DNA sequence: AATTCCCCCCCTTCGGTGCTTTGCACCGAAGGGGGGG
């Protein structure tokens, strides 16, 4: 039925009508359908019927529920939208199965027609008028308003989830030894006090819901284990996804592409070494969603190795708070990191990859703290507390790079690992000049106007070199001046400059770039061994 | 109440919380919806602000703080009776300027009630279990630039019974922290001050004299060589902007020959002249770095290593009005964090407004451990720099 | 043809911002996808 709770009240935006859209020609089948749900939705006022005092309307539609032989009556409610008023939701995340504790008993429930549950506020109720069909298509048309939240709508998800909160609020106050996950309508419960006492204590929260309008239907109510509980398979011990299946296509599209990509990150979550870096370059330059795009044989090698990693059974485990937790991360290489957060060695509670590269110049150091950032945020959100770390760096190494960085760079409590694909800086700077080597006053300028320009060196020993180029701005023809200082000097070498956007991209150490000028630089950094870099003012 | 003309009101989400935090944060809302301060709201209120625990050093005990930053921006001018009405000279100067808590203070007058829609905040979950509960307050809150301006008829009015008896002494209210100094021995402005606490009970130490340094004095040496006199010049060009009239001509001259940099070149008459008067240039301030109360502070702050650190507090590019360091080697956020704090409580007692911090540290760093050293009740508006800057010219 | 709504995530793309050496680096919002209800 309609639960009595009290209706939010809502408003619309100010000097803004109500809408005024027209319905849609639908097929014969949904239109059937809409009239079966109609009717059965006015015997039990979850709806009223109208007529010519009330001059708004939105189209309407139907869509089959995951269990078919049912129907989802949705509206349009598009043009509402964009004139009700703005809500806060209350909904800040999506819980974890690795957050659960260990639980003796177990019981999920689903709530029965969850938003026709709850009521609309009376002054909104005009707006949401909507008119089914012509069966066929030759009587006029019956109109209708909604006098429960209707599906579709902005503001139904968070008046629901704020109602459902208020209705469970008097049981969870009276029994603080049950735990109780709610996401929208879906309801984990589990405790102690075995299956005798727990049935017991289930019929009074059934018991409970009943009495305030929401219905519990016994065929969504399970009692026995596996659970299915948002995607996962939780069993009494254990935890796993619900199978993942990707598709084995021969004629690969960019849509196919993007969708094998996201249940792959989707997937990625307990399955440990996915990677994703070749699949997802393949949407680098496309422009339309169903256009056939090759497998370069990179993608191919990456989606054998997913389809092999996914093959084998993996499952987690439940969270234990008198334990420790603990993250160790790799380097994949290619800027790819994976990571496993466990409290006991080889049962992981989770499982993921870090795989983002910011910035158009960056190294492994820069890229593990980002991945360090990325685990501790999110271990903070599922278990509420920061991981022990288990880094593939030295400790000197790290003690090098936060003392002559010029930013700011932490890491918490963390133990070094000998996992061979080690993060090392792969040259250094000098603070001071090289005696006994050479000096290179080095640098060039291009012309705003005609865009070309010269880049070379002149040397204390009296030697020079000069090579005109197009096609290149400033900011590049001085980066090109001190590739080509490298090129034509020997293992020490003293470069001297009069711009500043080349030292800050050198002495940010990098080992990797977005830009081609910048790469080969430092394959020509790593070779020597003393560099030492100064900027002298351009005068 | 009011807010600022053709505006609207925050809507900043909520960051994740540890689990202390959060069960402390509960227990402390929960006791909090008991009296009166904050009722709980639902979603049609579209506005809300982050909120934090920030448990002070000695304390044992956790505080709720609410930031409250972007509230402060669209808040239509608050005035305490003008604005803020003291600008305290000798604040400044005295010995022992004393921060002391207001707190609970604010915790008695009841905020306008179409106002109290503005004050809203969400407490996260651990594993989002349930949805985030949402309060909104009654009482006036603590953070808002407007709260401590409401109470200033309640706050003027007990300064009176004790600022009468003891006149010489300056006290200052900024946010819900009150500054007060005295130039008295450790003895003596500690237990004048305790009766101040006393006399603040029913009736419901910086030392500003330490405060100087911006220096830019030039290394000195012997033997010169190409390179260190590179380093003369490019940090006597960038001098020239701070300080105009700055004089390197001939001391350039002398850099025209393209020789090694680990040559050592003997300085002429003219280039030990040019280098020895520009040292005087440089023991006086520039002549004319004014204080206008329209424009907005910033503090620009950099690292130099070894847990040294340096900030200049300026409203004008190359128009500073302090500078200074910071002193200590194994937690940076953590130290860097701290010089924020300084900082901060430097300007509220000089200017009496906090500044801009240019913070040199990678944004997600920032709000995954400021919580965590924070000790402060007001929050300075910050802005983070993604570049690198020159070599060392303040250190 | 499809036509809906909120939340989290990832990956790519484009316009605005800041310093400017008027190009180049950062960043946030919007498109696609995955998952949940
Ligand atoms: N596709 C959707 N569009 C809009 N709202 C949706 C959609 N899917 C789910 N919701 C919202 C509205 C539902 O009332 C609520 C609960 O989901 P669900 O249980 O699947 O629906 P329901 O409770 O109406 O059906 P049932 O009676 O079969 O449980 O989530
Ligand atoms: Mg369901
Ligand atoms: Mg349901």
């Amino acid at each position: 039925p309609i639960s009595p709770i009290e209706t939010v009240p809502v408003k619309l935006k100010p000097g803004m009508d109500g809408p005024k859209v027209k319905q849609w020609p639908l097929t014969e089948e949904k239109i059937k359908a809409l009239v079966e749900i109609c009717t059965e939705m006015e015997k039990e006022g979850k709806i009223s019927k109208i007529g010519p005092e009330n001059p708004y309307n939105t189209p309407v539609f139907a869509i089959k529920k995951k269990d078919s032989t049912k129907w989802r009556k949705l509206v349009d409610f598009r043009e509402l939208n964009k004139r009700t008023q703005d809500f806060w939701e209350v909904q800040l995340g999506i819980p974890h199965p690795a957050g659960l504790k260990k639980k003796k008993s177990v019981t999920v429930l689903d709530v029965g027609d969850a938003y026709f549950s709850v009521p609309l506020d009376e002054d909104f109720r005009k707006y949401t008028a909507f008119t089914i069909p012509s069966i066929n298509n030759e009587t006029p048309g019956i109109r209708y308003q909604y006098n429960v939240l209707p599906q579709g709508w902005k503001g139904s998800p968070a008046i629901f989830q704020s109602s459902m909160t208020k209705i469970l609020e008097p049981f969870k106050k009276q029994n603080p030894d049950i735990v109780i996950y709610q996401y929208m309508d879906d309801l984990y419960v589990g405790s102690d006090l075995e299956i005798g006492q727990h049935r017991t204590k289930i019929e009074e929260l059934r018991q409970h819901l009943l009495r305030w309008g929401l219905t519990t239907p016994d065929k969504k109510h399970q009692k026995e284990p596996p659970f299915l509980w948002m995607g996962y398979e939780l069993h009494p011990d254990k935890w796993t996804v619900q199978p993942i299946v990707l598709p084995e296509k021969d004629s690969w599209t960019v849509n196919d592409i993007q969708k094998l990509v996201g249940k792959l990150n989707w997937a990625s979550q307990i399955y440990p070494g996915i990677k994703v870096r070749q699949l997802s370059k393949l949407l680098r330059g496309t422009k339309a969603l169903t256009e056939v795009i090759p497998l370069t044989e990179e993608a191919e090698l990456e989606l054998a190795e997913n389809r092999e990693i996914l093959k084998e059974p993996v499952h987690g485990v439940y969270y234990d708070p008198s334990k420790d937790l603990i993250a160790e991360i790799q380097k994949q290489g290619q800027g790819q990191w994976t990571y496993q957060i466990y409290q006991e060695p080889f049962k992981n509670l989770k499982t993921g990859k870090y795989a983002r590269m910011r910035g158009a110049h960056t190294n492994d150091v820069k890229q593990l703290t980002e991945a360090v950032q990325k685990i501790t945020t999110e271990s903070i959100v599922i278990w509420g507390k920061t991981p022990k770390f288990k880094l593939p760096i030295q400790k000197e190494t790290w003690e090098t790079w936060w003392t002559e960085y010029w930013q700011a760079t932490w890491i918490p409590e963390w133990e070094f690992v000998n996992t061979p694909p080690l993060v090392k800086l792969w040259y250094q700077l000098e603070k001071e000049p090289i005696v006994g080597a050479e000096t290179f006053y080095v640098d060039g300028a291009a012309n705003r106007e005609t865009k070309l320009g010269k880049a070379g060196y002149v040397t204390n020993k009296g030697r020079q070199k000069v090579v005109p180029l197009t096609n290149t701005t400033n900011q590049k023809t001085e980066l090109q001046a001190i590739y080509l200082a490298l090129q034509d000097s020997g293992l020490e070498v003293n470069i001297v400059t009069n711009s500043q956007y080349a030292l800050g991209i050198i002495q940010a150490q990098p080992d990797k770039s977005e830009s081609e000028l910048v790469n080969q630089i430092i394959e020509q950094l790593i070779k020597k061994e003393k560099v030492y870099l100064a900027w002298v003012p351009a005068h | 109440v009011k807010l600022k003309p053709g505006m609207d009101g925050p809507k900043v989400k909520q960051w994740p919380l540890t689990e202390e935090k959060i069960k402390a944060l509960v227990e402390i809302c929960t006791e909090m919806e008991k009296e009166g301060k904050i009722s709980k709201i639902g979603p049609e209120n579209p506005y809300n602000t982050p909120v934090f625990a920030i448990k002070k050093k000695d304390s044992t005990k956790w505080r709720k703080l609410v930031d409250f930053r972007e509230l402060n921006k669209r808040t239509q001018d608050f005035w305490e009776v003008q604005l803020g009405i003291p600008h305290p000279a000798g604040l400044k100067k005295k010995k022992s300027v004393t921060v002391l808590d207001v707190g609970d203070a604010y915790f008695s007058v009841p905020l306008d009630e179409d106002f109290r829609k503005y004050t809203a905040f969400t407490i996260p979950s651990i594993n989002n279990e349930t949805p985030g509960i949402r309060y909104q307050y009654n009482v006036l809150p603590q953070g808002w630039k407007g709260s401590p301006a409401i109470f200033q008829s309640s706050m003027t009015k007990i300064l009176e019974p004790f600022k009468k008896q003891n006149p010489d002494i300056v006290i200052y209210q900024y946010m819900d922290d009150l500054y007060v100094g005295s130039d008295l021995e450790i003895g003596q402005h500690r237990t004048k001050i305790e009766e101040l606490r006393q006399h603040l009970l029913r009736w419901g130490e910086l030392h500003p004299d330490k405060w100087t340094v911006q220096p830019i004095v030039l290394p000195e040496k012997d033997s010169w060589t190409v390179n260190d006199i590179q380093k003369l010049v490019g940090k006597l060009n960038w001098a020239s902007q701070i300080y105009p009239g700055i004089k390197v001509r001939q001391l350039c001259k002398l850099l025209r020959g393209t020789k090694a940099l680990t040559e050592v070149i003997p300085l002429t008459e003219e280039a030990e002249l040019e280098l020895a008067e520009n040292r005087e240039i440089l023991k006086e301030p520039v002549h004319g770095v004014y204080y206008d109360p329209s424009k907005d502070l910033i503090a620009e702050i950099q690292k130099q290593g070894q847990g040294q650190w340096t900030y200049q507090i300026y409203q004008e590019p190359f128009k500073n009005l302090k500078t200074g360091k910071y002193a200590r080697h194994t937690n940076d956020v953590k130290q860097l964090t701290e010089a924020v704090q300084k900082i901060t409580t430097e300007s509220i007692v000089i200017w009496g407004k906090t500044p801009k911090f240019k913070l040199p540290i990678q944004k997600e760093t920032w709000e995954t451990w400021w919580t965590e050293y924070w000790q402060a009740t007001w929050i300075p508006e910050w802005e983070f720099v993604n570049t690198p800057p020159l070599v060392k010219l303040w250190y």
